[PDB]
């Protein structure tokens, strides 16, 4: 999802 | 609307392993990252592991890195923390924590905490209370008010929950914090005021629960006759 | 680590005014700071996002401002209710995120006197073996009181233990409870039990007592 992708580029 | 209703928890080993659960309603659990949070003294409150909402990564601070493991299921709207290789220092309650969307950018703040599951980390064997009445009498009486409660006594770990008429009774009790008595065991009292013209029609009644020894105690509290 | 500071650890306000809390970041976190507002036993409830923007729901009296390292939050018109303990959180580093250590605002209010009660042991307990008389000091303010236990009027020591409740809510009292813990077998060697108690509120000493043969 979007969201996912956001996250994933501010958990890493 | 939207809840956070968290079990698990309770008395562990030092060195063992526990498992905390979260379950979700009133929102759309996969749109949203989790964090868990403990609160203890000196150290406060602090965070002790994220996941993104689809469960895609996880964040863990050093202190609990490779000892503790964050997941979900998005299935069954809900949200695990495993723990393991427990320490002393790991008891804390434990809180189940919901993050503002991601698309609030930079804002990701915490806008829903479940209720807290405390974990004591310990060698020590749980027992479960004696809960005796605190019966109202002419000792326990002032200008038309009676007190009355109960005593809940000789328990481990904490907490003990106290609700009076299964939570229908809420106005004017007093549960206090617990004392340590010199055994390592607990004692708490819970008291109520009430009318003292309706000890003979009403019924006080109070729930107690400890769920570390699953330990569940209703204690009518009945006046004395002095 | 940004590391968040706040102050003061405590502080005391009377209800109608105004309180001023603080809260300093180690190194600038833009706007990325939350308050939240917990009561003792309860999860914290957020009051504040970004710095300065309210979250849906929250009284007005609530205001957040600051940017950059120092941060405020300002509580105006306070009630009884906005008793807590008061954290800011910065969110610069999300998902990493540090909270400060806390304020606790505690209401100031006018001297109220206990309403003083004793219990006597249930016969549940003294079947067990043990006697525990409970005495209660109920809705007083300021915190400080002295109870004192007196068996056949001889005061005791070190068979006593006592705890304060946060401070009420509604109100903004304290209620106070005692536990005298003896054994069946000295319980039944003295016949008069009394708690004395002694408060700001109290021109005199109030005492609450049984005999063990009445009750």
């Amino acid at each position: 999802s979007k969201r996912s992708f956001i996250e994933d580029l501010l958990f890493n | 609307e939207v809840q956070l209703v968290e079990s698990g928890g309770g008395l562990v080993l030092p060195g063992g392993s526990l498992r905390l659960s979260c379950s979700a309603s009133g929102f759309t659990f996969s749109d949203f990252s989790m964090h868990w949070v403990r609160q203890s003294p000196g150290k406060g409150l602090e965070y002790v592991s994220a996941i993104t909402s689809s469960g895609s990564s996880t964040y863990y601070p050093d202190s609990v890195k490779g000892r503790f493991t964050i997941s979900r299921d998005n299935s069954k709207n809900t949200l695990y923390l495993q723990m393991g290789s427990l320490r002393v220092e790991d008891t804390a309650v434990y809180w189940c924590v919901k993050n503002s969307d991601v698309f609030r950018f930079p804002h990701l703040y915490f806008d829903v905490w479940g209720r807290g599951t405390l974990v004591t980390v310990s060698s020590a064997s749980t027992k479960g209370p004696s809960v005796f009445p605190l019966a109202p009498s002419s000792k326990s009486t002032s200008g038309g008010t009676a007190a009355l409660g109960c005593l809940v006594k000789d328990y481990f770990p904490e907490p003990v929950t106290v609700s009076w008429n299964s939570g229908a009774l809420t106005s004017g009790v007093h549960t206090f914090p617990a004392v340590l008595q010199s055994s390592g065991l607990y004692s708490l009292s819970s008291v109520v005021t009430v009318p003292s013209s309706s000890l003979g029609t009403q019924t006080y009644i109070c729930n107690v629960n400890h769920k570390p020894s699953n330990t569940k105690v209703d204690k009518r509290v009945e006046p004395k006759s002095c | 680590d940004i590391v968040m500071t706040q102050s003061p650890a405590t502080l005391s306000v009377s209800p109608g005014d105004r309180a001023t809390l603080s809260c300093r970041a180690s190194q600038s976190v833009s706007s990325n700071l939350a308050w939240y507002q917990q009561k003792p036993g309860q999860a914290p409830r957020l009051l504040i996002y970004g710095a300065s923007t309210r979250a849906a729901g929250i009284p007005a009296r609530f205001s957040g401002s600051g940017s950059g390292t120092e941060f405020t939050l300002t509580i105006s018109s306070l009630q009884s209710e906005d008793f807590a303990v008061y954290y800011c959180q910065q969110y610069d580093n999300w998902p990493s995120i540090t909270f400060g250590q806390g304020t606790r605002l505690e209401i100031k209010r006018t001297v109220a006197a206990p309403s003083v009660f004793i219990f006597p042991p249930s016969d549940e307990q003294l079947k067990s073996g043990t006697a525990s008389v409970v005495c209660l000091l109920n809705n007083f303010y300021p915190r400080e009181a002295k109870v004192q236990w007196k068996v056949d009027n001889a005061l005791q020591s070190g068979n006593s233990q006592e705890s304060v409740t946060e401070q009420d809510s509604k109100d903004s009292t304290y209620s106070l409870s005692s536990t005298l813990t003896l054994s069946k077998a000295d319980y039944e060697k003295h016949k008069v039990y009394a708690c004395e108690v002694t408060h700001q509120g109290l021109s005199s000493p109030v005492t609450k007592s049984f005999n063990r043969g009445e009750c």
